[PDB]
This record gives C-alpha cells, structure tokens and sequence, in this order.
C-alpha cells in the first residue's frame, strides 16, 4: 500500500 | 522540432483524438508541439498536458519499480541494465517536462490557478525524480521539489478557495513528498490534516464546474491519512 | 540491430523482465534480437515472441478502430492524418514481424508445432494488414493470409491431435479470417463447428501441460458460434 | 461485439 497522489481525470 | 509545421489546433485537435485513443505518448508529442507555439494554455489544454505526461511517466514508474524490486530482492548484470534503461528514460521524461515549464509555461504572469498548477507540475516531475536518485543529485532534486511546491502552496493560499482542486491536488501531492521523499511523515499528516479540515470548514466554496474533482481528492486525502495512521 | 551485441541468453533474460514489467515494445525487441541470432526457438520463447509482438500490434489495432470510428461518423483532415499516422506504424510492425517470420523462424525443417505456430502467426499479421487495407494491397495482403492460415491447416490435421492448442488457436484465427475479412460466415461457421467437435470426440488427448489452454480455445470457438447464429 | 481471435496466455 503506497500513499495516493493526484490521479488523472477528464 | 517534429510538430513545428502543424497548426497549433491541430495540435490541441490531435491530442484529444489521441487521448481518445489512448496514444498517450502521441498525446504529449501533440501537447508538447502545442506548447511550443509560445501561447499561454487554457484550463481544458492544461488538462490535456497534465493527463499526456502523468500517463506517460505513470508507465515509466510501475516498470521502474518492478524491475527495482527484482533486482534488491536478488540481493548476472540484466535486472541492473534493463532497471537503468527505464530509468533513463523516465528521467529523460522528467527533463522534458520540466524544460517545457521553465522554458515555456511558468510566468510571473497569467493568473493564479495557472501558476500555481505549473509549479505544483514542477514540482511533482522533480519529485518523480527523486524517486530514482541517489547521490549529490538527490539531494539536490528534492530540494527542487520542495522548493516548487512551497512557493506552489503560499500563492494557493493566498488566491485560492480551500476546496481549488488545484490547491487540494497540490496539497495532496506535497504531502506525498513529504511522507514518501523527505521521510517527514508527520510533515505531511500535518499538511494532509489541515487541508482536508479547512476544505470541510469552507465547504460552501466548491465550485459548480469542478466539485467532483474537489470531493475526489478530499476523500483521497482522507485515504492518506488512514494509511497514515 | 540495436540487440547486436547482447548475448541470447541475456536478450531471453531480459524479455521476461520487460513482459513482468509490462514494458511490451522492449519486450518485442529484445525478443527480435534473440532470433536474429539464428538459433531456433523453444516453445517458451516462442511465447515470449508472441506475447510481445501481440500487445504491440493490439493496442494499435484498438487505436486505429477507434481513430477509423471518428472518422467514418464524421461522414478537417486532423482524423485522417492521425489515422493514418497510426495505420503506418501497424503495417510497420507487422512488416517486422512478417520478415522475421519469413527470414529467420519459417522453415521446413523443426518439429511440426513450431512450423505450424509460425504458419498461423504469418496468416494472422497478414490479417492485420487485410484489417486497414484498401486496394490492390487488399486482395493480395488477403490472399497471402488464407494461403499461410491453410498450410497450417493441412500440417496441423496430419500432425497434432484434434485438442492441441496450436491447432485449436490456429483454427480460430482461421475462422474469424474467414468470418470478419473474407466475409464467410459460412466457411467460418464450418470450420469454427468441425474444430470444437473434433476436439469434444478426441478430448482425451488433452496434454497434462496444455489442457487450459486447450479449454479456452474451446470455450472461444463456442462463444464465436453464438455470436454468428 | 466482434468475433474473438486467440488471446495472449501465460
Ligand atoms: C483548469 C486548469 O487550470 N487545469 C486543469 C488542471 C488539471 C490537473 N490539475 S491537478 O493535477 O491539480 C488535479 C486536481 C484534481 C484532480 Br481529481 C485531478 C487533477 C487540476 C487543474
Ligand atoms: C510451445 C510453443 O510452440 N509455443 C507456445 C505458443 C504460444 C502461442 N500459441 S497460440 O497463439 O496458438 C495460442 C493458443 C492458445 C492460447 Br490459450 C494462447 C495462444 C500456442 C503455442
Ligand atoms: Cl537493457
Ligand atoms: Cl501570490
Ligand atoms: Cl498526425
Ligand atoms: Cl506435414
Ligand atoms: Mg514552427
Ligand atoms: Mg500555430
Ligand atoms: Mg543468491
Ligand atoms: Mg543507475
Ligand atoms: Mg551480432
Ligand atoms: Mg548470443
Ligand atoms: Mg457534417
Ligand atoms: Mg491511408
């Protein structure tokens, strides 16, 4: 489990 | 450069075919070429630029830590080379990005989401590679990253609603370098905290046209911080 | 070629890194350089070459229908160029594959499986190129697949048992040839029919190490059956 | 829905 950063949208 | 003769919409025109395509790299060669035309970006390009070379570098970091984990946990010559040719290549990734921010796209003008959203860019590829680095450039890099980010974080403060998914996104990605780069991990609990706690404060700030964005990333930094604790 | 100076050895090591880091385009290459060094291929590296190329030239030919879509519902050039942009790059592939094929893996000597998987990976790149062919390329790109797909045929009938994955993949390839380039249904249906009851009245001679692949075959001539009646 | 050719195994 490795900290989420800003993930692509739209 | 290869995109030189093609009309600037064109350009943006074929980006969003190859988006739709899933030609990522064709994508970022497409907003690349556009960049280069010496014009400032609209929110919708910016997106088009942020989603070409995120998915890109994305690619790059999932087989760099494939191959990483293969060669430490063999702890022959292959798992080093083929580990060092895909990490060239993701910084050469990195080194264009960060080449078409300084050379093209970060201005003292333009206006505040613009600024800050190429800055937290910055700062994001610098902390890409970071994740790679090990000596006198690492160091370095990650002072970069910082650097970027921070001057990112005071002019989001200071122009931008608590719930900007610029300002959150931004937030979010310092946070991760601070856990996962600086090993600063209550650093980031702090950022992550305190920015998942004003957004909630000023929840009357979402905006019509991105809110969903907003709410993603509130809940992803909740996520970070059950992880976290 | 860029793998000249690389040991075989190290080319097949590193093949295997690529395809556990999804990274199928090096994976393609390095397994290019290690045929070129002359030698025959093992089953497992005919995989390799297989696996490879196939996730190359699939996410092109899943462009290229998406990109084709676009341009047939809007009846600009930005479409068409970038279609063709993507048809080009297809063809090139499967021109690399196809010469590989034909200089290096192809011959009338080895077993009968590896004579037999190369025939029917040479109908299938021809295949390929029949999918974004127009003109006097088309008629002939399409006969130089059915030609390749029925040599396969007659070895695979006299030398490997109705259940073999080869055959059974081959004979699939050769029906959905049949059904989506030569407009068959027919001679499709009939072969996609014969095919899975033949290997229903031979089911024994599943081999112990093959017989998943063999029941998925299976399974994908039916699913064709139900969609074609 | 488009016929299903030989997928990539193992
Ligand atoms: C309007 C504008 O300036 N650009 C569109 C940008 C897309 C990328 N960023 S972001 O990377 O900060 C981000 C935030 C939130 C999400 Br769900 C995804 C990406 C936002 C502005
Ligand atoms: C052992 C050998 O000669 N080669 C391994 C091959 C892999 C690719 N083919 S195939 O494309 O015919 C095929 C058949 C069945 C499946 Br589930 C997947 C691929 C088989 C031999
Ligand atoms: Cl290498
Ligand atoms: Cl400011
Ligand atoms: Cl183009
Ligand atoms: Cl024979
Ligand atoms: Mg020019
Ligand atoms: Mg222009
Ligand atoms: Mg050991
Ligand atoms: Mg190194
Ligand atoms: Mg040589
Ligand atoms: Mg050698
Ligand atoms: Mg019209
Ligand atoms: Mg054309």
């Amino acid at each position: 489990q490795r900290s989420t950063s800003t993930p692509n949208v739209h | 450069g290869a995109m030189g003769s093609m009309e600037r919409a064109s350009l943006i025109q074929k980006a969003k075919l190859a988006e739709q395509a899933e030609r990522y790299e064709d994508m970022a060669a497409f907003m690349k070429g556009a960049v280069e035309k010496g014009e400032e970006l609209s929110c919708e390009e910016r997106n088009l630029l942020s989603v070409a070379y995120k998915n890109v570098v994305g690619g790059q970091r999932a087989a760099w830590r494939v191959l990483s984990s293969i060669e430490q946990k063999s702890n022959g010559p292959e798992v080093r080379e083929y580990r060092e040719k895909v990490e060239t290549e993701l910084q050469g990734v990195c080194d264009t990005v960060l080449g078409l921010l300084d050379s093209h796209l970060i201005k003292e003008a333009g206006d505040a989401e613009s600024r800050v959203f190429y800055l937290k860019m910055k700062g994001d590829y610098y902390r890409y590679l970071a994740e790679v680095a090990t000596g006198d450039d690492k160091k370095r890099i990650i002072d970069s990253a910082r650097s970027a980010y921070q001057e990112a974080m005071d002019i989001s403060k200071k122009e931008m609603p608590p719930t900007n998914p610029i300002r959150l996104g931004l937030a979010l990605n310092f946070s991760v370098f601070h856990y996962e780069i600086a090993n600063s991990p209550e650093e980031a609990i702090s950022l992550a905290k305190t920015t998942f706690d004003e957004a909630m404060a000023d929840l009357h700030t979402l905006s019509e046209d991105s809110y969903k964005d907003s709410t993603l990333i509130m809940q992803l930094l909740r996520d970070n911080l059950t992880l976290w604790t």
